[PDB]
């Protein structure tokens, strides 16, 4: 709906801002959050910090409603931050002006936020980020030993960009070849294991976390892996998918294609109307006609999304993506190797025109393109992705 | 020379430009190869349009 | 006026060794060739808008550290003045 705007900064809350706008732009997630009332309570009484987790969720409600508003660039993150310190001692850390909080790892903030929603909603939030893997564990020296896990799963996928990488795409491959060792020689030596995951069940919403923070031993400093990556606007994951799962996904994708065309047909017919003047209605600015048309458009777009979801087979399970394609909606980029006082920037795909993106440099709004984000060289030459947020097509 | 803050081996290639410091002579950023494409990209004109 | 003036003296130590702006990368850095065979990956600092600068423009760079302190040149050569004979 209404255009996203400045997110109030006040110093040392850059990281914090970026992650919050990021979550908001997911359509489903926004609504569940808006529809959260303390009357429904926590859906898990498995946590001694059950009450605090409700409170976070409510402050994010506040932020989201105001973010959407074109009027309010205030969202008041002063209280939200306070709450975070109590919930988790990670966020009480690091000396700074006023309270004690400073710049942090957006990776740390994201994992912690994740549990907060998970406890309040329960399993509903969770299924929308669960990744199953059929993982084969074969010792490089003892290939003969093969131990198979089928129930291995994780909420989050790691893209390792250490080792030869030049692209995000390459890095997604390397990320499956985690390497672990095992003191047992009943599994065949203390050699590195090739660990090879295929994804056998996609979630509705996919979280990519760049792993790259490490202490560069040789220079005795914090560093981050400097190797080039480039993130294409459209992602396709068809190769990582196990053949059998992949076929179903290609069929589903076709119904989705039809809606995307009717959505872009009636979109063009909007642009024409605005282009022409208002003609006779007499002692009126054109502006009053124009605002009305802007309002139609935002409505029509939410309506089109609902058509994709209804058309999906009732065979499809909640917590599965309909397709093998995803669309980039939010990039949390990081700058500076230190995150002790590095700077976070946010790129958020525009609602009203998916084509357009708003770069939110904290409070300050500037217009950039989808292309500008593609053209990034990544590394340290320019801003480079640390967390990527990917949305199933048509959701 | 050597790596500055931390410059991956895999970034530096024959023909790749480098940014090095005045006199402490260490790589900060790998820089895209060659400055000569930029010069010649001025001449380049995109898909001209004329009706057949 | 006073604003302009104060600033201009501070920033500009002189002499100022001119460059040619070869390309921009959006991060307020530019790549320029100076008259020296080593080129210099420079910051854009102060004055001239980023937009206003388009590649192929000739530019003023500050001698202590090379930074884009403005433009007043527009690829001024003596050859143009010679030719120019509206007189």
């Amino acid at each position: 709906a209404q255009l996203p705007v400045g997110f109030k900064n006040m110093g040392n809350t850059c990281y914090l801002n970026a992650t919050l706008q990021a979550l908001y732009r997911v359509n489903d997630l926004r609504d569940m959050i808006l529809n959260y009332n303390p009357s429904q309570g926590v859906s898990n009484s498995g946590a001694q910090d059950e009450e605090i987790h409700k409170q976070i969720v409510i402050e994010m409600k506040r932020c989201f409603e105001n973010l959407q508003n074109k009027s309010f660039k205030s969202v008041l993150p002063i209280v939200l931050l306070n709450t975070l310190r109590k919930c988790y001692p990670q966020f009480a850390e690091r000396d700074s002006q006023g309270g004690f909080y400073k710049q942090q790892d957006a990776e740390e903030l994201f994992t912690q936020l994740f549990h907060s929603m998970s406890i309040v909603f329960g399993d509903k939030f969770s299924e929308d980020f669960r990744i199953q893997f059929k993982t084969t564990i074969k010792d490089t020296a003892n290939d003969n030993d093969i131990t198979v896990k089928e129930n291995e799963s994780d909420s989050k996928l790691q893209c390792h960009i250490s080792g030869t990488t030049n692209f995000m795409r390459n890095g997604l491959l390397e990320g499956l070849n985690e390497k672990i060792e095992k003191r047992s020689d009943l599994t065949g030596a203390n050699s590195i294991y090739s660990v090879e995951k295929k994804i056998s069940r996609l979630p509705k919403f996919l979280t990519v976390q760049y792993v790259r923070f490490f202490w560069k031993r040789s220079t005795n400093k914090k560093s981050k892996i400097l190797r080039k990556v480039v993130f294409p606007f459209q992602l396709d994951v068809a190769d990582m998918l196990t053949p059998e799962y992949a076929a179903e996904k290609v069929k589903v994708r076709d119904e989705l294609r039809k809606v995307e065309k009717e959505k872009n047909e009636k979109e063009r017919e909007i642009k024409r109307r605005k282009f022409d003047p208002s003609s006779s209605e007499n002692v009126m600015t054109p502006r009053e006609q124009y605002e009305t048309q802007v309002a139609l458009n935002e409505s029509e777009k939410d309506q089109w999304l609902e058509e994709y979801k209804k058309h999906f087979p009732p065979n499809l399970e909640k917590g599965e993506n309909p397709s093998c394609v995803y669309n980039l909606i939010g990039v949390i980029t990081h700058q500076g190797a230190n995150s002790e006082s590095g700077h976070y920037q946010a790129f958020i795909r525009d609602e009203l025109d998916e084509n357009k993106w708003y770069k939110f440099n904290d409070d300050k709004v500037s217009v950039v393109e989808k292309e500008k984000i593609e053209s990034l060289a990544g590394g340290g030459e320019s801003d480079s992705a640390l967390i990527l947020m990917y949305k199933g097509f048509g959701l | 020379v050597g790596l500055g803050e931390r410059v991956s081996p895999t970034d530096i290639e024959e023909g790749m430009r480098v940014g090095v410091d005045r006199s402490k002579y260490n790589i900060e950023l790998p820089l895209p190869p060659r400055i000569d494409p930029s010069v010649t990209m001025m001449t380049v004109e995109e898909k001209p349009d004329v009706t057949y | 006026q006073e604003e302009e003036k104060k600033q201009l003296e501070e920033i500009r130590g002189n002499p100022l060794s001119i460059g040619t702006l070869e390309e921009i990368i959006d991060d307020d850095h530019a790549i320029v060739t100076s008259p020296t065979m080593p080129d210099y990956y420079v910051s854009i600092l102060s004055f001239v808008d980023k937009e206003l600068l388009e590649p192929g423009c000739s530019v003023l760079l500050h001698h202590k550290t090379m930074s884009i302190v403005g433009v007043l040149q527009d690829d001024a050569d003596p050859m143009v003045s010679v030719m120019k004979m509206d007189k």
